[PDB]
RNA sequence: GUGAAGAGGGAAACAACCCAGACCGCCAGCUAAGGUCCCAAAGUCAUGGUUAAGUGGGAAACGAUGUGGGAAGGCCCAGACAGCGUCGAGUCGGCCUGCGCGGAAGAU
RNA sequence: GAUGUCGGCUCAUCACAUCCUGGGGCUGAAGUAGGUCCCAAGGGUAUGGCUGUUCGCCAUUUAAAGUGGUACGCGAGCUGGGUUUAGAACGUCGUGAGACAGUUCGGUCCCUAUCUGCCGUGGGCGCUGGAGAACUGAGGGGGGCUGCUCCUAGUACGAGA
RNA sequence: GCUGAAAGCAUCUAAGCACGAAACUUGCCCCGAGAUGAGUUCUCCCUGACCCUUUAAGGGUCCUGAAGGAACGUUGAAGAC
């Protein structure tokens, strides 16, 4: 998990999702691309 | 919206019972009950009630759930799990799945009401039940004991899933 | 000279209120008003002219938004580091009458007379009270 | 439930394999049930028991009437034990140390010996300051008791000199070495609170 | 300009900010700033919107299918947008703007 | 018309930007062991040599030897080594008296606690006739650390190690 | 994580459901009804006469003196008192 103020899609398989008031990036391809805004 | 518009075709030998919000679909496999969100206006047809801004979103979920209930009490759902690993084994004894997953202790998973398990081989588990949510949860719980390892793919996997391995 | 109520000739009546589904703070203001006697023409700041109020179903009082989980009640024990807290839902589980009592206490005057006014509030968790002898009239808040 | 006993004193039990077990000898005479509390009348389930004997001149009329209702002779005091949901007892029933026949461990409660007014060294294990190197009148004194203007007070619970002992203490999970029903004795391994002759409450170990 | 050398009302408390300049008395009335659910005097006022964060009631670069409004585009029943080996109307992503969200750690 | 100033000792108390122990995501994570980020403040968190030292270096421990706030916490609690009185000397500056953000040897630390607070312990009255007991438990406090060995198993993992 | 739309897909979340730590609430130990919101249970004790008067939870008089308490004494593994 990358915890950052700037979260963004890093590849085509990244998806932005908001869960419980938190912007997250989930990626089907690459576990390194998983991000949480914080 | 798009999902909510599409009507759920009720088959023969299924008696739907709209008790206002509490809908109870009794079929051949069994019975399933679901209370709905207040925005929904439950052939079967679903749509928004007045004074709810998320009515179509709530209508679409309610449609999807009752579609699954109809599939549930007619044909039912199956979920297969595979064991990968030297000495990894499963065996059902009534409604408890005993698993050997390379631990120092036994792993005995008690199945809930509705679900039944059969082991066709010692490294395969086959779950069966009406409720799609419950069979999903049991399969997730069994998988959680030993999640697929990223190096050799070892552990409890779903039969469908691809385990993306890597090498050191 | 302007009229003053006299403590020994004040008329105090008994009422019973059902808290079920009522918004906590909007219930509490009406209780506070009536415990103080602000609803009476004989209202006198230094005299308790208010009424006795039984509150039933304190455990079914309602709150809006995310307050059921997020409203926090703090207290300090007087011992260093002794800051304690409970959420609204925890308070309802443990001690439901305290939710209404705390809300009303904060809306009553501070000092001896405000404490005397609070003694006229009788809060119950469930639907039954022991004060049939006082013959409480139903009050729709 | 538990039983009320008396601390007789300490001794040892030599085992065959050459272990010396330090034991407290607890005299557990028949505990006589004086009252049964129930949910309807009392709001909780418990037995009240008495044990021993009391001089009739020292038994007050209110005390005597309470024993007379139970139909038991006056003992030296009254103690309650809470009942679990299975347990059931009658007024006037005797309960002997045989209760502990199959109990492996017990908790023993008593009143600790009284040390009177104790200093911080004894009471709280405070360290002494220098005996020499210039120390002026401050050998066993407590030192600082707070900070400065912030917070400008001493905090509650500050460890200071004061009364030590003469209070209720429970020692948990003591091995039952012997239950001697004939002699009304329970032998437990190790020390328990209080002086010789003091009352002890013995219960099956909670842990 | 005010305080100093200026009281009164407001800004919780708060010389210097806002309103306003106390000759004395009144258990009359109207207003100012500021207010009107309870503490605490007065709208649980009316009508139309926005916010779901207790935002309101601290904090930036920057980040984001939060949500409201506006003007204009591209594609599209010669079948669009994922399915496009498919069936049956919307679909895409810029721009501007209202209100919110993260960014957000401190000592009794 | 005085708010005692460095360090130590004694006794602490809070924050969390976490040193250990607990939970977790990513890893250029095979395992073992790490790295990095997130959650987490319950408890725990060296002794010595040298120096007035705080610190630091060093020796040897430890699961770890946390970082800060508290008048750089704490002298009406102790010390008085440092430092800034008066004595004396060196280097240095000055014709000199003397002087030094140089050094060196010596060199008085008062207070019987009224109030707040805190630790204990009584007396009074109350609680609605009086009295002796046993209680319920609102509420408050205490406690909460962790090593090593063995088994599981030389098993999983690994070309071995 | 499950199920799941908004957004035909996908999505742990919007509705609904599950797991998750020495932190939190309990469980363990001690205090604790001045908890003036002063609680509960058990037992014990007292079952006279009379007068006046702003007549009211009024004030005396004689008789009575319980349960129990305190005091005093001998004291304690209790204690500065
Ligand atoms: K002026
Ligand atoms: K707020
Ligand atoms: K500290
Ligand atoms: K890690
Ligand atoms: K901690
Ligand atoms: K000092
Ligand atoms: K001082
Ligand atoms: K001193
Ligand atoms: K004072
Ligand atoms: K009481
Ligand atoms: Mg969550
Ligand atoms: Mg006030
Ligand atoms: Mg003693
Ligand atoms: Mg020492
Ligand atoms: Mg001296
Ligand atoms: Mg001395
Ligand atoms: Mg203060
Ligand atoms: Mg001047
Ligand atoms: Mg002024
Ligand atoms: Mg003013
Ligand atoms: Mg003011
Ligand atoms: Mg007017
Ligand atoms: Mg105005
Ligand atoms: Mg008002
Ligand atoms: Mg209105
Ligand atoms: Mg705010
Ligand atoms: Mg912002
Ligand atoms: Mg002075
Ligand atoms: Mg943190
Ligand atoms: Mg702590
Ligand atoms: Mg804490
Ligand atoms: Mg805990
Ligand atoms: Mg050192
Ligand atoms: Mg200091
Ligand atoms: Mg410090
Ligand atoms: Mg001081
Ligand atoms: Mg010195
Ligand atoms: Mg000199
Ligand atoms: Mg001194
Ligand atoms: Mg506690
Ligand atoms: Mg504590
Ligand atoms: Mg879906
Ligand atoms: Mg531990
Ligand atoms: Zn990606």
């Amino acid at each position: 998990m990358k915890v950052r103020a700037s979260v963004k899609k890093l590849c085509r398989n990244c998806k932005i999702v908001k869960r419980d008031g938190v912007i997250r990036v989930i990626c089907s391809a690459e576990p390194k691309h998983k991000q949480r805004q914080g | 919206s798009r999902v909510a518009k599409a009507p759920v075709v009720v088959p023969a030998g299924v008696d739907v019972k709209i008790n206002g919000q509490v809908i109870t679909i009794k079929g051949k496999n069994g019975e399933l009950t679901r209370t709905l969100n207040d925005a929904v206006e439950v052939t079967l047809t679903f749509g928004p009630r007045d004074g709810y801004a998320d009515g179509w979103a709530q209508a679409g979920t309610a449609r999807a759930l009752l579609n699954s209930m109809v599939i549930g009490v007619t044909e039912g759902f199956t979920k297969k799990l595979q064991l990968v690993g030297v000495g990894y084994r499963a065996a059902v004894k009534g409604n408890v799945i005993n698993l050997s997953l390379g631990f120092s202790h036994p792993v005995d998973h008690q199945l809930p009401a509705g679900i039944t398990a059969e082991c066709p081989t010692q490294t395969e588990i086959v779950l069966k039940g009406a409720d799609k949510q419950v069979i999903g949860q049991v399969a997730a719980d069994l998988r959680a004991y030993r999640r697929p390892e990223p190096y050799k793919g070892k552990g409890v996997r779903y039969a469908d899933e691809v385990v993306r391995t890597k090498e050191a | 000279k302007t009229f003053t109520a006299k403590p020994e000739t004040v008329k105090r009546d008994w009422y019973v209120v059902d808290a079920t589904g009522k918004t906590l703070g909007r219930l509490a203001t009406e209780l506070a008003r009536r415990l103080r006697g602000k609803h009476k023409a004989e209202y006198t700041p230094h005299v308790d002219t208010g009424d006795y109020i039984i509150v039933l179903n304190a455990d079914k009082v309602a709150v809006t938004g995310n307050k059921r989980t997020d409203k926090v009640y703090y207290h300090h024990t007087g011992h260093i580091g002794g800051i304690k807290q409970a959420t609204f839902e925890e308070m309802i589980a443990r001690r439901p009458e305290r939710v209404i009592e705390i809300a009303v206490k904060g809306m009553l005057p501070k000092g001896p007379l405000g404490r005397a006014m609070f003694r006229k509030l009788k809060v119950y968790a469930g639907n039954e009270h022991n004060h049939a002898a006082q013959q409480p009239q139903v009050l729709d808040i | 439930i538990g039983l009320v006993g008396k601390k007789v004193g300490m001794t040892r039990i030599f085992t065959e394999d050459g272990v010396s077990i330090p034991v407290t000898v607890i005299e557990v005479e028949a505990n006589r049930v004086t009252q049964v509390k129930d949910l309807a009348n009392d709001g909780y389930r418990a037995i009240q028991v008495t044990t021993g004997a009391k001089k009739a001149n020292r038994v007050t009329k209110p005390e005597a009437g309470h024993f007379a209702k139970a139909g038991v002779e006056a003992g030296r005091g009254l103690w309650e034990f809470r009942l679990a949901e299975g347990e059931e007892f009658t007024v006037g029933q005797s309960i002997s140390v045989e209760l502990f026949a199959d109990v492996k461990k017990v908790d023993v409660t008593g009143t600790s010996k009284g040390k009177g007014f104790a200093g911080t060294v004894k009471r709280w294990n405070f360290r002494t300051q220098d005996a020499t190197h210039g120390n002026s009148l401050s050998h066993r004194v407590p030192g600082s008791i707070g900070q400065n203007q912030t917070p400008g007070k001493v905090f509650k619970g500050k460890k200071m000199a004061g009364q030590m002992g003469n209070e209720r203490v429970t020692v948990q999970s003591l091995d039952v070495v012997r239950v001697d029903a004939e002699r009304n004795l329970l032998l437990v391994k190790g020390a328990v609170p209080g002086a010789t002759g003091s009352d002890l409450i013995v219960k099956p170990a909670v842990k």
